[PDB]
RNA sequence: GAAACUGCGAAUGGCUCAUUAAAUCAGUUAUCGUUUAUUUGAUAGUUCCUUUACUACAUGGUAUAACUGUGGUAAUUCUAGA
RNA sequence: AUUCAUAAUAACUUUUCGAAUCGCAUGGCCUUGUGCUGGCGAUGGUUCAUUCAAAUUUCUGCCCUAUCAACUUUCGAUGGUAGGAUAGUGGCCUACCAUGGUUUCAACGGGUAACGGGGAAUAAGGGUUCGAUUCCGGAGAGGGAGCCUGAGAAACGGCUACC
């Protein structure tokens, strides 16, 4: 699955490949602007609120 | 022999174009015609101009040959007859080429391909070519 | 047709252009201005094919748009700028002047001015109105609007404009026993004096207008325009002075030019 | 001087004659029954956030293309996020 | 010929407009300021007028057919009043009311291998036949309907839906 991740108060992006569909649902069953949680997200996202942005389906 | 006898026909000076404007009538007996770069050495010397400034065109030959009759201009300088003259004309005299250009067709597949592209396709490029890398 | 129309077809142009049949498809559409289309000579038909000083578009082009030419004043680099009736075109260099009337043909000829009388132009009073907060005002012809018109002018008057600042100079009452002009209808072209006018309640008061040389007809209102008195105009007019010569006068004063 | 915003044009032109028989159309009227970009000529000293905002007129701020960069789809003059 | 143009009084208003725009040359003056005053454009803008138009509109004039004689009107047909809608008049639509309107001087219906006209062919005269087609007017963009933008489109080298 793709993430492409920004941080704007210094301009960077860069996508992810986060696996193991069974600890992605933190951003199932929510819509754009909803806060998730990054520390179900992964290991490295210790105390990072992400904010639902935006996203291209299959297709 | 050759006695081309150059006569100018309805004359107007037109300031407004800076140029002479007149009919040319030739009598060339026992010849083909005359051609027009001769025309405008010709009207070189009748009108002291530089040769560069004098332009003719048109000169249909009467049936039966001996005379032909066509459309002469003497501009009052070299460039100001460059602004005023057609650029075929100008190709025709040699004071300019042809500029370098394909055919209509191609041009117009051009810019309907160019209609196709919004921006000015960088990100397209680097996207395009990111993507068929795999 | 979902819109105004831009195109003028050659063969629906005005017959007095005399464009020729099979120079092309098209006649220059005179833009909207101070004249009707059908009573207009665009600025490209008068330099070309009247001057012959243009040979084609292009050039007509280049000599508009580099401000030689100026018409009522104002240089005018539409090339089928709406030139009309009575209407002075200058063209400084050359220093030539002209004003645009018809002939006796009911065809524009080119009638060569002076600096003194390219200064000025006439403007028939088409309408006499209060405008806004109550001021009159009088509507020309030529789309011209004047303010603060002397009360005496009326409907079918004439003013005399004066070209370089648009303000009255004096004025011109329709009456009887005054030259007149035709300006439209087969009287196009006519100079004459008012013999009478006859009122015909309900629609186009008629007028009767005699010769120079007695010769009397009738015409509708709208087409007539006073230019002057009997014998002296306000106006220099072209070769001929309006008298409609017929066939045979014609035919023979022409051979007495070329056939002797 | 590409790209793009703004403005204008894209309702012209060209093609065709399917429909259509008081309809279209023609000549002749009317608008004292209306809309009218455009051209042309005129035309606007009167404005205290549309008053305790006399807290700039020597001149207000916000928000976006193009662009930079990260992307999706086999594919469209598709476009997402920053 | 106007309850016209105007002009006045009283108020009203998701308060419209009444220049925060640009190029070139940049002079003249007094008050030792980078002060005052400066041209010619350009674009824009409210009403009026003009122009290019559009919309509606008066009268008169269309081929064949009765093996089409009655048609229209409950579902607007004809007219009235009021309102709504429109740029505006108007059954354009709505409510109420009246029973009207067309027709053997051919209504209505049917057919057209009918777009209309300027025109074309032939023709002593009178006529007959043709006119999809170089100009003018109309209509359409596979068939219908709907609509955005815009001064102007029910647009199709615009969009939306159905077939």
């Amino acid at each position: 699955m793709k993430l492409n991740i920004s941080y704007p108060v210094n301009g960077s992006q860069k996508t992810f490949e986060i696996d193991d569909e069974h600890r992605i649902r933190v951003f199932f069953d929510k819509r754009i602007g909803q806060e998730v949680d990054g520390e179900a997200v992964g290991d490295e996202f210790k105390g990072y609120v992400f904010k639902i942005s935006g996203g291209n389906d299959k297709q | 022999s050759d006695a081309v006898t150059i006569r100018t026909r309805k004359v107007i000076s037109n300031p407004l174009l800076a140029r002479k404007q007149f009919v040319v009538d030739v009598l060339h007996p026992n010849r083909a015609n005359v051609s027009k770069d001769e025309l405008r050495e010709k009207l070189a010397e009748v009108y002291k101009a530089e040769k560069d400034a004098v332009s003719v065109f048109g000169f249909r030959t009467q049936f039966g040959g001996g005379k032909s009759v066509g459309f002469g201009l003497v501009y009052n300088s070299v460039a100001e007859a460059k602004k005023f003259e057609p650029t075929y004309r100008l190709v025709r005299y040699g004071l300019a080429e042809k500029v370098e250009k394909a055919s209509r067709q191609q041009r117009k597949q051009k810019k309907n391909r160019d209609k196709k592209i919004f921006g000015t396709g960088k990100r397209l490029a680097k996207k395009v070519a990111r993507r068929n890398a795999d | 047709a979902r819109g105004p129309k831009k195109h003028l077809k050659r063969l629906a142009a005005p017959h007095h252009w005399l464009l020729d049949k099979l120079s092309g498809c098209y006649a220059p559409r005179p833009s909207a201005g101070p004249h009707k289309l059908r009573e207009s000579l665009p600025l490209i038909v008068f330099l070309r094919n009247r001057l012959k000083y243009a040979l084609n578009g292009r050039e007509v082009k280049a000599i508009l748009m580099q401000r030689h030419v100026k018409v009522d004043g104002k240089v005018r680099t539409d090339t089928t700028y709406p030139a009309g009736f009575m209407d002075v075109i200058t063209l400084d260099a050359t220093n030539e002047n002209f004003r645009l009337v018809y002939d006796v043909k009911g065809r524009f000829a080119v009638h060569r001015i002076t600096d003194e009388e390219a200064s000025y132009k006439l403007g028939k009073v088409k309408k006499v109105q209060l405008g806004k907060k109550g001021v009159p005002y009088v509507v020309t012809h030529d789309g011209r609007t004047i303010r603060y018109p002397d009360p005496n002018i009326k409907v079918n008057d004439t003013v005399k404009i004066d070209l370089a600042s648009g303000k009255i100079t004096d004025f011109i009452k329709f009456d009887a026993g005054k030259l007149v002009y035709v300006t439209g209808g087969r009287n196009l072209g006519r100079i004459g004096t008012i013999v009478h006018k006859e009122r015909h309640d309900g629609g186009f008061d008629l007028v009767h207008i005699k010769d120079s040389l007695d010769n009397t007809f009738v015409t509708r209102l709208n087409n007539v325009f006073v230019i002057g008195e009997q014998g002296k105009p306000y106006i220099s007019l072209p070769k001929g002075k309006g008298i409609k010569l017929s066939i045979a006068e014609e035919r023979d004063r022409r051979r007495a030019q070329q056939g002797l």
